[PDB]
């Protein structure tokens, strides 16, 4: 139904970073300062051809490579009643979800460097409390929440 | 055209609930076939059937006639159809969190006529079990407390499927009538119900 | 250990092609009839990078895309003690393994196409019997077949 | 240079069996991450070590010492090693497909004090109890008997496990003794054990 925040941490030029949305959302601000970093973190975690190559050595903050990516996004879904894009979500997640908190709703991304193979790789998940977060299903190249987002990237 | 593609135009061409009292044998299978591919065919949103039969190998050949899909689809017999979509994911949602999760399907050994009994055993001893007069269910209960508790399974049912396909609904309980009745009357979902009336 | 066979369905121009394989194979013939065709069924089985992209329309055989594509590799495994690679393969694998059967190994490759996505996507297997093929396990970008084999592909 | 160097020399460059004469606690959790470290800085092959503790505090603390390991390391209590990397994956392979796959741990209902009693209730109820004798180890005496049969289960950790790092073992069992003997002798595992100076 409704975007509500993002929580960047350990990104490109983000350590920690909040942002309340909505939808509808213009970004702005000066050269060199990083609004094209705050889409790519929207494409890692919601567009599955930027995620599929993982995460290199200049992905993390100040070059470091020991601290731990987390991009985690936050879903309303207080209209169950009205809305079509609520039972689009629903129907995909089946499990994850309580009645306690079934107005709420989140999806997250960790991923920490591997410094052998030279290899971030990124984990999704979603739930709808922060502590017990469950991987999200799927199989093959293919997990469950390709089925529910389709991002449009557009750069001229 | 005759009566037969004019039971057809009436069979396909019609959205609502349809009850169909048919014969022996006469092609129930192939027009299950043509109603559930004029249903995907018509509808262009994200929904999803569940196609409901009570041997697997009539569902293992409708999803060999129909092929592989990405929308979702259930083909199955009843006690997968509960036992996937209803009790596993949202038991710990309706019975609290002290109950556990995964459970096995046996039904043979225990024999129990009690309701909070049948709780207590599916709480401590972690079996399902089922009772012991044959016209009553204790799964199809529990389904039925399941939905009529949680509010999370009443809104994956409503948001996931819009037409359940039932097939052979005369060797069915009174506690299954219920639950779909539960399904139609209150989740306002459309149903697909065949079947031959007596017959042996 | 040893290499023993491999059986390609439904790709590019094999239909249904059994090859008795082992360690130094050499593949020749003639101009356009499926040399480097056999070597991009290796790089789709064992090879991350190429395996990350699916399978087109045209992958399918006379672009068809009602088949279903499968790619299975025996291992021979006979010699557990003095060869290496055999504990590299054996300490991964863990639970698809069965006593009775303890000198064969089968790694395979399903893919079905969706023709609503149009996406082919790839999902690989591992057993000990070619019946009871259980999924290769992992988490988001990386499975457990990547942590056996390297593959170096040398093309001028 | 000197004595000093010399004994850091003797003592970090070992390849052997290790037993040190020392007290519980006073630092040994520094000295243990320390040869962790070093272990995990000397090996450039495809094995793997593993740590038993247990407590789960401990546990998380060493997680949060070393932080972050991609090699397959496992570091835990002895229950869920014996649980996640032996029972687990070989259960199928040793006794059939009659046992079930998934299982959990539920002592505070059965108070069986036989293996016979244990091995039909794991069979007709799948679950497990606990003996009424407190020095008893059911699950222990299970992977012992499952190591002994099957040959892909001794083939996995022979391929493997390297070194396997113990502590507290002032509170032990004897056929957790027993099943560390069977996995020094024969499959080439070295023991790290800490311990007491007199009692405690
Ligand atoms: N991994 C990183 N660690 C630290 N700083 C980084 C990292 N990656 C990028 N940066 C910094 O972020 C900035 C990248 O500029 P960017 O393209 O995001 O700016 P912008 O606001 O989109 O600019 P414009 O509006 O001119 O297009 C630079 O200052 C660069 O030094
Ligand atoms: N999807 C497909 N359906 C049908 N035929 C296909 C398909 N993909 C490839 N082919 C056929 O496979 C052949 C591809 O030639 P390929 O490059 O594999 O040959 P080659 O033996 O390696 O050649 P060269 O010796 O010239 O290097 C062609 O004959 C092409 O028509
Ligand atoms: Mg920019
Ligand atoms: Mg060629």
């Amino acid at each position: 139904m409704k975007f509500s925040n993002i929580t960047i941490k350990n990104f490109r030029n983000f350590e920690k970073v909040n942002i309340n949305l909505d939808n509808k959302n213009v970004i702005f601000g000066m050269n060199d300062i990083g609004k094209t970093n705050f889409l790519y973190a929207l494409r890692f975690l919601l567009d599955k051809e930027i995620r599929k190559f993982g995460f290199n050595k200049s992905d993390y903050h100040k070059h470091d490579t020991s601290k731990k990516i987390e991009i985690i996004l936050t879903l309303d879904l207080s209209n169950y009643e009205k809305d079509e894009d609520t039972k689009k979500l629903i129907s995909v997640v089946k499990g994850a979800r309580t009645s306690a908190n079934a107005d709420v709703f989140y999806i997250a991304l960790e991923s920490k460097y591997d410094d052998k193979e030279l290899y971030g790789n990124i984990i999704l998940k979603w739930g709808s409390e922060l502590d017990n977060l469950i991987d999200i299903p799927g199989r093959g190249n293919i997990n469950a929440l390709d089925n529910v987002f389709k991002v449009i990237y557009i750069n001229p | 055209m005759i009566e037969d593609e004019m039971s057809r135009e009436q069979i396909i061409k019609d959205g609502g609930n349809i009850l169909v009292t048919a014969g022996a044998g006469s092609g129930k299978t192939t027009i299950l076939v043509s109603k559930i591919e004029a249903d995907l065919k018509e509808n262009k949103t994200h929904y999803s059937i569940a196609a409901v039969t009570f041997t697997n190998k009539a569902a293992k050949e409708i999803e060999g006639r129909l092929g592989y899909s990405s929308r979702g689809n259930f083909i199955g017999t009843n006690d997968g159809f509960v036992e996937s979509e209803i009790i596993r994911p949202f038991i710990k949602d309706a019975f609290g969190n002290d109950y556990p999760d995964n459970f096995t399907a046996e039904y043979f050994d225990n024999q129990f006529a009690s309701y909070d009994k049948g709780l207590q055993v599916l709480k401590y001893q972690n079996i399902l079990g089922t009772y012991s007069n044959p016209k009553k269910n204790f799964k199809f209960q529990l389904a039925l407390d399941i939905l009529k508790k949680s509010l999370v399974a009443r809104q994956y049912i409503f948001s996931k499927y819009f037409k359940i396909f039932i097939d052979e609904y005369q060797d069915s309980d009174k506690d299954m009538h219920n639950l779909f009745m539960y399904l139609k009357d209150q989740l306002k979902i459309k149903l697909f119900i065949v079947g031959d009336p007596k017959q042996s």
